[PDB]
């Protein structure tokens, strides 16, 4: 949730004021980026 | 121009012949893509030869194609009535310089 | 660091190879929920207005982020400014039903109009790009006034996927220049 | 770096992968949706290599010269004979991109999986790593393998009128022969439909 | 059957211009490239022009660079050989060519063939 | 028996990018699921990092060729978000819509020659104060790292963020003739018989890059 910014409940339900969302039955690139490889691959340059 | 074939050459009926084609001054190689061209007068010509070793399923399998001595190479074995015709030699150099040769006409005895 | 550098697999290095320290990351403006939820102006048509998210220019900050995505979801939020009074109409819904006001009506309120409407396309997500011009389902509805003069979107809960190229300005000289804000 | 891939009852080993990059996912998401009432089918005989030829890379191909292929195309077996005979269909790709010429050689090319894409500018292809891609570089490798999933904007879509995926191959460096190179190198492609779902079978012709 | 037909061709007073039309039928225009040559009447082969798919890739013999233009049309199956300021050196039977054939998807083929049309500039 | 209340001036007129958010006018709307669609992303910068895109050089092409002469500098670019040479990347991109920046730039060169086309390279980063170098020589006195080519294709080198402020401008100002952050050269130490080969350079993002302050100043 972006730009909310209010400490205050919202004065209408969240049925209203928003789109439900329904289930059936993730974050793929925060994934990907977790999982890169770092550090060297061999032995030491210098 | 700078392609270098046999003006004309001749070949005796169920024979082999050699058709070549140079450059004045270097060698044809599988980068220059080499191919060979059949034309008949008052007809379009009809591909041969491509990458100066392949050739398309309805060409017969008398036509072969080489790169021999610095020069590309089209072989005719067991020439038939049907080959006397001007066949020409397309040569790839540089993107916007493609290459055809004078033509050499085959004649079957 | 060497790699085999064919594959997709991401090869992230740090300073501490050369004994260096990595800092902290305060990456919250960079978010997608966040960066996309802010009004955009569009160019508005001077009676019927379809509510297409296309409809923001490619070159604005939320025009140009929002196409980075192949497939998007978010919920809508309008600021209108209109003469007479402001009908809404959910998409898959006949242009006629825009002049019955039993529809979502604003009635003219005075500077201008904001709405929050909500996603009702008949589709999972949307697109930026279709392989199938976009089909005609990709709207969040339609907007008809008198004369509507000034129309802003704001995408909330935005959600992307797929991400797609997004260009910058191409220079001729070295880098790119510009007046920067400095004091006189 | 030998890998050996088994559809169906096809096979395909190669002796210089770089490995498979997965994109945009590692599995299926779900293929039972409310909107086909259950009477989805998985259709297990269409799940096998069809092979397809891309292009012919050349010394004369500069940076730029961008080939696409919109998967569903046609297909001369239990595939296409799927797409004429259902209303719904539903499937990724294992897609593997062999461009075989020497370790000779030099260039590179980039092969990549593009959801959406009819066509693409110079520009943008300095972002097409954006998407499931990989790399073939004549002195390391000759095969790229990519698999993504189903992915679109309807769980399942009608493949006569929309192409999903669009595999992409463009040449990062042009290719260098040299003298022991190989003249050119014929880019073929061999793809694997995966977890494939029909639904709505339609009447016959 | 694959094939390429040319149009628009005829006598021109030299310094003129006109526009050769290619059509094609029994293939997809949109998957070929299009090359352009000429052949003068008992003389060999010239490669005048060659467009790719998209006609993003375009290029030109020196002999006709700027004086020629040639685009195409994928939606209309066609391709066009524009010519401007024509000279005497010109006049030939201009072929329309497909480069591409079974096992060759590049630029050197040169497999498809029209009948070419025939272009005759003299005063 | 009204709760007294003071309009204050000032407060209430509408303001692009404020928190609040509008009233509603349809409920009761259920969307189809979205659970566990492919290619999710919630932060742009992940992307940044996930995926190195192509850097452009002389002539539109997104490698570097051998250089056979005296002159070994392959390569020198200002460390801008803005160069030219970044100007195709998605890092770019971002940054264009970003007032300042602050983090590590990771930059992946491949080598794309033949088998038998050996090569040793060397790239520098060049803070500001003094004219960039123009031989390796001089540049061996920089932050610096020196690569062969073998097995491994592909070297990842992290160019380091140093700068007096704890963030930098993405944006170059006119005035500013020299780059403030510094250029980024690269050296071609040797070669074999790699004559004419392609040196592909791609750009993405550290571990600790940020990008904050959004702008639209157009694109």
């Amino acid at each position: 949730s972006g730009n909310t910014g209010s400490i205050i409940n919202n004065y209408y339900m969240q049925q209203y004021q928003n789109s439900m969302d329904t289930q059936l039955g993730n974050d793929w690139f925060s994934k990907l980026a977790n999982t890169a490889f770092s550090g060297l691959f061999g032995a030491l340059l210098a | 121009q700078t392609v270098i074939q046999e003006p004309a050459m001749s070949v005796s009926l169920g024979g082999t012949v050699t058709l070549t084609c140079g450059f004045i001054s270097g060698s044809v190689t599988g980068t220059n893509y080499p191919s060979w061209f059949q034309q008949t007068p008052g007809q379009p010509p009809r591909l041969l030869i491509y990458y100066a070793n392949s050739r398309p399923t309805e060409v017969p399998s008398r036509f072969s194609g080489a790169i021999s001595g610095n020069k590309a190479a089209l072989t005719i074995t067991g020439a038939q009535a049907e080959d006397e015709a001007d066949y020409f030699c397309c040569l790839y150099k540089t993107n916007n310089n493609i290459l055809f040769g004078g033509g050499t006409h085959l004649t079957v005895l | 660091t060497t790699s085999a550098g064919e594959s997709a697999d991401p090869v992230t290095t740090t300073v501490e190879n050369y004994g260096g320290e990595t800092q902290a990351q305060r990456r919250q403006h960079t978010d997608v929920t966040f960066i996309l939820d802010r009004f955009v102006k569009v160019k508005p048509q001077e009676e019927i207005n379809v509510l297409d998210l296309m409809q923001i220019p490619a070159h604005t900050l939320v025009g140009a982020l929002l196409r980075t995505a192949t497939y998007y979801f978010s919920d809508l939020e309008l600021a209108v400014k209109h003469e007479g009074d402001l009908t809404w109409v959910p998409n898959g819904a006949p242009e006629a039903a825009l002049d019955n006001t039993t529809n979502p009506t604003a009635y003219h309120k005075e500077p201008l109009t904001r709405l929050a409407l909500p996603y009702t396309a008949p589709h999972r997500v949307l697109a930026t790009v279709y392989n199938g011009t976009l089909p005609t389902s990709f709207n969040y509805g339609a907007i008809k006034a008198t004369r509507v003069t000034e129309l802003l979107y704001r995408m909330k809960r935005a959600e992307t996927y797929c991400p797609r190229p997004l260009l910058a300005i191409q220079p001729s000289t070295a880098r790119h220049k510009q007046k920067i804000v400095a004091p006189v | 770096r030998i890998l050996t891939t088994r559809n169906g009852h096809t096979t395909s080993t190669t002796q210089s992968s770089v490995g498979v990059t997965y994109g945009y996912a590692t599995a299926e998401d779900f293929v039972s949706g409310p909107n086909t009432s259950g009477l989805e089918t998985r259709v297990v005989q269409a799940e096998r290599f069809f092979k397809t030829h891309l292009f012919d890379w050349g010394t004369n191909d500069s940076f730029g010269r961008c080939h696409l292929l919109e998967l569903p195309t046609d297909h001369k077996g239990v595939y296409g004979s799927l797409t004429d005979s259902y209303a719904y269909m539903r499937n990724g790709w294992d897609v593997e991109v062999t461009a075989v010429g020497n370790q000779f050689n030099g260039g590179c090319l980039l092969v990549a999986m593009v959801p959406e894409l009819c066509s693409i500018t110079k520009r943008e292809l300095y972002q097409l790593t954006l998407f499931p891609h990989q790399f073939i570089n004549p002195r390391t490798n000759m095969t790229a393998h990519i698999t993504v999933p189903y992915l679109g904007v309807n769980r399942y879509d009608q493949y006569k009128v929309h192409k999903p995926w669009t595999l992409v191959v463009t040449v990062v460096a042009p290719l260098t022969v040299k003298n022991e190179g190989a003249p050119q190198i014929k880019v073929y492609a061999n793809i694997a439909p995966t977890n494939v779902y029909v639904a709505g079978e339609l009447p016959s012709k | 059957e694959e094939k390429v037909v040319e149009s628009g061709g005829g006598l021109v007073q030299p310094g003129g211009s006109l526009r050769l039309s290619c059509v094609g039928s029994g293939f997809n225009f949109k998957n070929y490239e299009i090359n352009w040559v000429r052949q003068a009447p008992g003389k060999a082969l010239e490669w005048l022009a060659y467009i790719t798919q998209t006609s993003d890739f375009i290029y030109y013999a020196d002999s006709v660079k700027g004086r020629f233009t040639i685009s195409r049309d994928n939606s209309r199956n066609t391709a066009y050989l524009q010519m401007n300021n024509l000279r005497t050196e010109d006049t030939a039977r201009y072929f329309c060519t497909r480069a591409g054939l079974t096992g060759c998807k590049s630029r050197h083929c040169m497999y498809v063939w029209g009948p070419g049309a025939e272009v005759v500039v003299s005063s | 028996g009204i709760f007294p209340v003071a309009c204050s001036d000032g407060y209430g007129g509408l303001v692009t990018t404020d928190p609040k958010t509008a009233d509603p006018v349809y409920g009761k709307v259920f969307n189809p699921p979205r659970n566990l669609l492919p290619g999710r992303f919630t932060n742009l910068l992940d992307v940044a990092e996930a995926c190195p895109t192509f850097l452009r050089f002389d002539s539109d092409v997104p490698y570097v060729t051998t250089k056979t002469d005296s002159d070994r500098k392959l390569v020198q670019f200002d460390l801008s978000l803005a160069a030219k040479h970044m100007s195709n990347t998605f890092l770019a991109g971002l940054a264009q819509y970003y007032t300042q920046y602050s983090g590590t730039i990771n930059l992946h060169f491949m080598f794309t020659g033949p088998t038998d086309a050996k090569a040793r390279y060397m790239v520098a980063y060049a803070p500001p104060g003094m004219e960039p170098p123009t031989t390796p020589e001089a540049a061996a006195h920089c932050i610096h790292a020196e690569w062969d080519t073998g097995l491994n294709s592909k070297f990842t080198f992290s160019i380091p963020y140093l700068s007096a402020a704890d963030y930098a401008y993405t944006a170059s100002d006119v005035a500013e003739t020299t780059n403030v952050q510094g250029w980024v050269c690269l050296f071609q130490i040797t070669h074999g018989k790699a004559d004419g080969d392609a040196l592909v350079v791609l750009a993405s993002a550290g571990k600790d890059f940020d990008l904050r302050l959004p702008v639209d100043a157009r694109a």
